[PDB]
């Protein structure tokens, strides 16, 4: 996704 | 719409068996008259007014032939 | 001792206006002796032959009925007067004879259970009045497996009949259970059939919901109202107060909302509530409901003594009066009287920096280390230290100062800095360096750089240092827990896990940020997991409650100012930044869903710092309106945990476990609330408390070795190798074999290596056998987020009852075990025995495989609603995606409901990169060098970027870290990055080869050849006294290359000298046809080269047909 690391 | 559970159930239930219109009009014109028939029954039963219960054969087998006559 | 920076000492007092220090004696005297009184604070101390006598007569039909009958509600005989005019309308209740049912009736006894509408509007049934459970006599049968709203009790007439009658259609099955079904009627699954029109539609026809699993309902008409779940209902249905739905989608406050005209200036309307002309009012004409407009002419009304009771102030109008209160002081619902403003709770931005309450106004203060400046409310900072910011980049550590002045490396060459944190007390600075999972420690002048932690970290996102009891605070994300440590990384102890509501519906899923708050003794995560939420615990592991979990989606940043001790945060998807209290409550947006995507956020005086991921920019601004907002830097890459280094920032505070340890053996952790302390025990040890001490006895799996001083417990192949890891020394004792292998490696008994999840897996990978041996297995244990079988190898939590044989076993899908075992908290459990997510249950998708996770009764009703906040609605069923699913160019709602119109969704105005598609990116991921719009319109008209310090540039003009030059292998696709390598120093702690190309320095002289021309082992000293290099189970080759014995002369060039290879060596090895046999050179040939085409011997032997075609098939 857009939020990960 | 009907008064009682049950004139509300076979309603239903024959709504489910997909019978003719004109055949399932007059279920209902035969219930709900069945309906003011049953009010009075049900009101001499409470108040035990109708000691001698002249009013339950003449909606039981109305019933019965009911269910026989409209192919339920 | 000397005074802290801009401080006091604790046995002083601080002067507000100047920061001078005095002594309390001068406090709360009653004389400002201060520069403008801040010691003299005011929270100081101060015909009549027809019917008979029993019946009321009537005209037409003849007859007479009873006194009772008539007025109570219908015409008993017809007769017109019955009802209207003959009794009491409301003189009396219907009294006891017949019992109480709306004003209009009344109801004897029995007929509030029958279910026949007896009281004129079926409330005879009503709230809990009768019939909880109905019953069937002789000729009936009971629809067990029913609810109030459908049926409970059905004749025989009905049993076995040609159509369903019950909730579940039970009725049909009974032991009937008939064959006859053909094509022209859709078949379910449980056996009956129903015609095909009853397919994909409103009713449960067939009892098992067969005819509508699986179907896709086509989207309503115009005329047709759509619910929330997919029904579609009449529009003339839609605000009618009957729930048409069941979810009430069509019976909402807003949406069934007529707002009442505004009619600003002139129109006065009247109380009745409709608008009319101004000058109407007081025109001695009433047109309005009742006197409204003419109170003769009004006049003021507070004027008697107390009339309405204006408790503050009182103004008049034309027709009325309104009292009114004074600033500090606001009205309640009464309209009469008013009550004092607690403007540090109600209006936190009106102080700076903290704030105390008076009845009225309020007086502003500043935390000690701060002197208000003459405005009467902002505060600045006395220590002459300035701060500047500390942020990582994925390569770098940054120092950055708060106007953005300077910029500079403090560090450089990491894998991946995801987190850091300081310590003031060391003047030492930690992060966590996701890519090689381990968390170090170095001194701020750059020296004395160490590892603390390097085990058992499978995925650290946050960490926190208490500068107060000396601890580290770090979470997991694969664990889903909450760990914590000493600073020198010892003594590792879980002290949260699972889930932290009492309802389990906020739990562990994807922790990130923490923020510590040592003076209360509470640590404050996030989760971005789907029910995202805000937690707190106590230091010691007590007090786990919720502190934030409404209007959020995706909280990764988290943090607290020390000075108003509110609590702050970010919203990676609402975009926000908002504070709040401590308890949650008062919650304060300061930037409205207008940042891109914030990370990690931090705070110093007035000033709120921010790193923003999509800008790739670090941004400060007002901490209270967002005002001055102002970029100071942007980067190549991201930035990540970004904290203000300055004393002020962890403030001073006595330690509880002071000088002592607090008397605790292992750790002593700061008790909830601050005051106390508690003694804990590390991960493997058990808490057998005892009358006036905790013992922390070990307790270790037999795949563990317990250290010499019982300090800890290690795992058992780190015993016996290079390094010495117990404190006593016991790792490593005399009577210790030779170690083969390399580190964080399982030797066999045999020399053979293993990898350490070969061990009691029950798959024997050791030569011996030994990774199996019934003493190393026997007690073995395994990580919280794995389950063991009986058969004592472990595999994943959600790895149990998938039909799927994970162990060999079948003890993972043994009936009895998944009939009786729960999920872990926050899961939900199937009747097939699985545990799936609770977000899995009503979302369409059959998660259970037997569609139990989806009642199609139960999650359309109104308990499933999606978050209006943050997810968004599919149209044709009840499934609810999180709002950043919507047109991302995936079906996510199964319908490709969320994939319609993204033309007319526009994209955030700086965050995001529109696609040639109308799909919105991240602008981080524009020119990155991967297709992420789907159509390749990113990636396109692009140039590449240019390199950072810690980056190295490829012929393609694309940048690699500098660590992988000259190892050996290329990473840009071409010669480039090991262009040439004889002429260049490489990374310290490295070992060049005489070829060039460099190793890390510990693969030097340990029998592998890790240089491809070994010569990381041609230059050595003798391993063993009597000048042998390697152990003779392995075999020697002349350039002092240590190999395995069984490698000699198998076609690899094994040493790269060709020591391996030499044919008398060759000719004397053991061999066996089907996998070593003998070519006619004397060179005995791996058997898997035999009819392979390719001449491994010189002279094609291996290739000709007389000896490898197959003889008997083989
Ligand atoms: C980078 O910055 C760091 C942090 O400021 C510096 O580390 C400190 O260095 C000073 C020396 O300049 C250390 O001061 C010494 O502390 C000793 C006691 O603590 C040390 O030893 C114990 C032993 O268990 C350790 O537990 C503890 O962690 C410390 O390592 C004192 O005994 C020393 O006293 C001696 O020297 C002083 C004068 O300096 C004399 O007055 C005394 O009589 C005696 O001879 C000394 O005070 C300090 O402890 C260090 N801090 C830490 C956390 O260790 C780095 O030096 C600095 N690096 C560079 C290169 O700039
Ligand atoms: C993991 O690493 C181990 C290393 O040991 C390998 O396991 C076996 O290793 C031995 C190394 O010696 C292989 O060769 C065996 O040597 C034995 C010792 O030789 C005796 O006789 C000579 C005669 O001069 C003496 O000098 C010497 O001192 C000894 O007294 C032989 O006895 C072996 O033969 C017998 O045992 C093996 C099983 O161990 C049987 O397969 C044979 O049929 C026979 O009964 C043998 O010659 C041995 O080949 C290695 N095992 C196997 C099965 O190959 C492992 O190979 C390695 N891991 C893997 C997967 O290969
Ligand atoms: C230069 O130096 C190296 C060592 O510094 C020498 O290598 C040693 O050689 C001896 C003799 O071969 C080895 O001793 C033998 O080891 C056998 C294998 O045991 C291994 O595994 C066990 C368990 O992990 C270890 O404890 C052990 O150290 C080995 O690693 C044993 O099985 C042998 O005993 C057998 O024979 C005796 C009779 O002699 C029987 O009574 C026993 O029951 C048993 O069957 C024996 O102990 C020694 O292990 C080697 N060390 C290394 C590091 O390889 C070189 O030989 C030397 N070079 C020259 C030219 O001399
Ligand atoms: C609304 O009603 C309130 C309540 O009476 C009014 O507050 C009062 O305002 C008067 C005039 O400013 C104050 O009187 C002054 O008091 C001082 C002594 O403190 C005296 O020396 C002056 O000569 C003067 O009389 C009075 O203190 C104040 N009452 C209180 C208790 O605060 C308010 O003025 C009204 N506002 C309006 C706009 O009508
Ligand atoms: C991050 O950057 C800031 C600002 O560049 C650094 O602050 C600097 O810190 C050093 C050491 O405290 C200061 O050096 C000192 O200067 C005085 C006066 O010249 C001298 O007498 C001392 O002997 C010492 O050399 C420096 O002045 C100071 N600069 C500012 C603007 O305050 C900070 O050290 C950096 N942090 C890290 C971790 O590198
Ligand atoms: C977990 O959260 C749920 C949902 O908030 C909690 O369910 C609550 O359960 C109570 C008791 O069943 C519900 O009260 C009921 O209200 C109806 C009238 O609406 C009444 O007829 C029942 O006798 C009963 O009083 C309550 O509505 C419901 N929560 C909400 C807000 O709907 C539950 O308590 C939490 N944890 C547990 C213990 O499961
Ligand atoms: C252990 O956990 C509970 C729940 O988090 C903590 O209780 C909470 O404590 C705060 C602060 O004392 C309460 O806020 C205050 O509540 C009172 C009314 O009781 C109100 O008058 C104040 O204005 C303020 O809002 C909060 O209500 C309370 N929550 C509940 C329901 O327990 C408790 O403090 C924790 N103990 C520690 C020190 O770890
Ligand atoms: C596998 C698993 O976690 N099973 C658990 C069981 O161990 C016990 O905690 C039970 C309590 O209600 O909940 C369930
Ligand atoms: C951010 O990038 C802009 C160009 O888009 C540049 O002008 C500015 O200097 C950068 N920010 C800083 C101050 O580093
Ligand atoms: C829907 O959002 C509004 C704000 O626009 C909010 O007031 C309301 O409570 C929300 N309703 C639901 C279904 O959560
Ligand atoms: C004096 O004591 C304070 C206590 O906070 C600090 O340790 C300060 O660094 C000390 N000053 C000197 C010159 O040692
Ligand atoms: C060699 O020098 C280069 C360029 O100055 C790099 O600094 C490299 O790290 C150096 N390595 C050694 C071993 O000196
Ligand atoms: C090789 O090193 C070993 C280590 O124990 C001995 O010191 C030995 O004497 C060395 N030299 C030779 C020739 O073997
Ligand atoms: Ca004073
Ligand atoms: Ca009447
Ligand atoms: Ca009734
Ligand atoms: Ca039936
Ligand atoms: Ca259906
Ligand atoms: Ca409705
Ligand atoms: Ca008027
Ligand atoms: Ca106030
Ligand atoms: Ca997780
Ligand atoms: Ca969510
Ligand atoms: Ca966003
Ligand atoms: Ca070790
Ligand atoms: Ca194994
Ligand atoms: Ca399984
Ligand atoms: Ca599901
Ligand atoms: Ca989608
Ligand atoms: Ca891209
Ligand atoms: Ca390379
Ligand atoms: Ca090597
Ligand atoms: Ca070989
Ligand atoms: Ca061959």
């Amino acid at each position: 996704x857009x939020n990960x690391x | 719409e009907f008064r009682m559970e049950k004139l509300n159930q076979l309603w239903e239930k024959a709504k489910r068996l997909h019978l003719s219109p004109v055949r399932l009009a007059e279920l209902h014109s035969d219930l709900k008259i069945q309906e003011r028939d049953e009010l009075n029954w049900k009101k001499l039963k409470v108040e035990g007014l109708d000691g001698d219960g002249e009013k339950e054969a003449k909606l039981v087998h109305n019933l019965n032939v009911i269910l026989a006559r409209y192919g339920l | 001792p000397t005074r802290p920076p801009g401080m006091c000492h604790l046995d002083e007092f601080q002067c507000q206006g100047d920061g001078t220090c005095i002594p309390n004696t001068w406090e709360c005297d009653g004389h400002p002796d201060c520069i403008h009184g801040s010691d003299e604070h005011t929270g100081c101390v101060p015909a009549s032959h027809t019917c008979r006598s029993n019946e009321f007569q009537c005209l037409s039909p003849q007859r007479c009925i009873p006194s009772y009958w008539f007025c109570d509600g219908e015409a008993d005989c017809a007769d017109g007067s019955d009802e209207p005019d003959t009794c009491g309308h409301s003189v009396n209740t219907c009294r006891a004879s017949q019992f109480q049912c709306d004003n209009g009736r009344c109801i004897s006894g029995n007929w509030v259970c029958d279910g026949d509408n007896d009281c004129g509007d079926m409330s005879d049934e009503d709230q809990r009045h009768h019939c909880e459970l109905q019953n069937c006599s002789s000729t009936q049968f009971t629809c067990v497996n029913s609810r109030p709203p459908n049926r409970r009790c059905i004749p025989q007439y009905w049993v076995c009949d040609g159509d369903a009658d019950c909730s579940d259609a039970l009725d049909e099955l009974q032991n009937c259970t008939m064959r006859t079904c053909s094509a022209g009627e859709f078949s379910c699954a449980n056996g009956r059939c129903v015609r095909q029109s009853f397919r994909c539609d409103r009713r449960n026809d067939c009892g098992d919901y067969s005819d509508e699993r699986g179907c896709s309902y086509p989207p309503c008409h115009a005329n047709q109202f759509t619910c929330q779940n997919g029904r579609c209902i009449p529009r003339f249905f839609v605000c009618d107060e009957d729930n048409d739905c069941g979810d009430g989608s069509d019976e909402q406050e807003h949406l069934c909302h007529t707002p009442e005209p505004t009619c600003p200036l002139h129109q006065f309307r009247c109380d009745n509530g409709h608008c009319i002309e101004m000058g109407r009012v007081c025109n001695h004409v009433d047109d309005c409901s009742d006197n409204s407009d003419e109170k003769g002419c009004g006049i003021n009304e507070c004027l008697d003594s107390s009339i309405s009771r204006c408790d503050h102030n009182c103004t008049d109008t034309i027709t009325s009066f309104y009292c009114s209160c004074l600033p500090g002081y606001k009205l309640m619902s009464d309209k009469r009287s008013c009550v004092d403003i607690d403007e540090c709770k109600e209006s936190p931005q009106l102080c700076s920096q903290k704030c105390e309450n008076v009845v009225g106004s309020y007086i502003c203060k500043c935390a000690p280390g701060y002197i208000r400046e003459p405005d009467g409310k902002s505060c600045r900072q006395n220590s002459n230290i300035e701060p500047y910011l500390i942020f990582s980049n994925r390569y770098y550590i940054r120092n950055l100062t708060t106007d953005g002045s300077s910029y500079s490396l403090i560090l450089q060459g990491l894998g991946n800095v995801v987190a850091l944190d300081f310590d003031r007390v060391e003047k030492r600075l930690y992060w966590i360096d996701a890519e090689k999972q381990i968390i170090e420690r170095m001194f701020l002048n750059k020296t004395n750089r160490e590892t603390i932690i390097n085990h058992r970290l499978r995925r650290a996102e946050s960490l926190a240092v208490d500068w107060v009891s000396r601890k580290l605070y770090w979470l997991d994300a694969i664990l889903d827990c909450l760990f914590v440590s000493d600073l020198e990384g010892r003594h590792r102890k879980m002290i949260a896990q699972h889930c932290v509501d009492a309802n389990n519906t906020f739990c562990f899923e994807h922790p990130r940020g923490i923020v510590l708050h040592p003076q209360r003794g509470h640590v404050y995560w996030a989760d971005w997991g789907v029910h995202a939420y805000i937690g707190r615990i106590g230091m010691d592991g007590t007090n786990k409650s919720v502190i934030i979990s409404t209007k959020i989606e995706w909280p990764n940043a988290i943090t607290i100012d020390y000075t108003n001790d509110l609590l702050y945060w970010a919203d990676a998807h609402l975009g926000y930044i908002e504070f709040s209290d401590l308890e949650g409550h008062h919650r304060h947006t300061v930037y409205d869903g207008s940042l891109p995507h914030p990370f990690a956020l931090t705070i110093f005086e007035d000033t709120v710092f921010w790193t923003d991921w999509n800008t790739r920019t670090v941004e400060k601004g007002n901490k209270y309106d967002g005002s001055g907002r102002v970029v100071l830097v942007n980067t190549t890459h991201k930035p990540f945990d970004i904290h203000v280094y300055h004393p002020y920032r962890q403030p001073i505070m006595s330690n509880p476990c002071g000088t002592n340890n607090g008397g605790c053996s292992h750790l002593c952790l700061i008790k909830a609330g601050g005051r106390g302390f508690t003694c804990a025990c590390p991960d493997d040890f058990q808490t057998v408390q005892l009358r006036d001490r905790t013992l922390c006895m070990p307790m270790c799996s037999s795949t563990q070795f317990l250290c010499g001083n019982n300090e800890k417990c290690i795992p058992i192949w780190w015993k016996c190798d290079g390094q010495k890891d117990c404190s006593d020394g016991s790792d490593e004792p005399d009577l210790c074999p030779h170690r083969f292998c390399r580190l964080g490696q399982f030797q066999c008994r045999d020399g053979n290596c293993t990898s350490p999840q070969a061990l009691c897996n029950a798959r024997q990978d050791c030569a011996d056998g030994s990774d199996e041996d019934r003493v190393l297995c026997e007690h073995h244990r395994c990580e919280s987020n794995e389950w063991q079988c009986a058969n004592k190898r472990c595999i994943p939590q959600s790895w149990q009852c998938d039909s799927v044989n994970d162990c060999l076993d079948n003890s993972d899908e043994d009936t009895s075990h998944c009939a009786s075992r729960t999920c872990r908290p926050g899961q939900f459990k199937c009747n097939n025995g699985r545990c799936i997510p609770q977000s899995w249950k009503c979302d369409v998708d059959n998660d259970c495989g037997d569609y139990s996770d989806e009642p199609i009764d139960e999650c359309t009703t109104a308990a499933y609603n999606c978050d209006n906040h943050t997810e968004f609605s599919c149209k044709t069923n009840y499934r609810c995606i999180p709002q950043w699913a919507v047109c991302n160019g995936f079906d996510d709602c199964r319908d490709n409901s969320d994939e319609q119109g993204c033309e007319s969704v526009p994209c955030h105005p700086s965050g995001d990169f529109r696609c040639a598609n109308h799909h919105c990116i991240p602008l981080r991921w524009k020119c990155d060098g991967t297709d992420d719009c789907g159509d390749n319109s990113d990636e396109e008209n692009c140039v590449p970027r240019e390199c950072s310090e810690s980056e190295f540039r490829c012929a393609d003009q694309q940048c690699i870290p500098s660590r992988w030059v000259c190892d050996q292998e290329n990473d840009c696709g071409d010669n480039s990055d090991e262009r040439d390598c004889e002429m260049k120093t490489c990374h310290p702690e490295h070992f060049q080869c005489t070829s060039g190309h460099c190793v890390p320095k510990a693969l030097a002289c340990d029998g592998r050849a890790d240089c491809l021309d070994a010569s990381d082992e041609s230059a050595c000293p003798t391993r063993f006294p009597n000048g042998t290099y390697c152990p003779a189970a392995m075999f020697e080759c002349k350039n002092h290359v240590c190999i395995q014995s069984f490698w000699i002369c198998d076609g690899e060039n094994d040493c790269v000298d060709g020591s391996d290879e030499e044919i008398h060596l060759c000719f004397n090895i053991p061999c066996e046809s089907p996998q070593r046999f003998r070519c006619d050179n004397s060179r005995c040939v791996y058997g898997h080269q035999l009819c392979n085409g390719v001449d491994d011997c010189g002279d094609g032997s291996d290739e000709k047909e007389e000896h490898c075609r197959k003889p008997t098939h083989k």
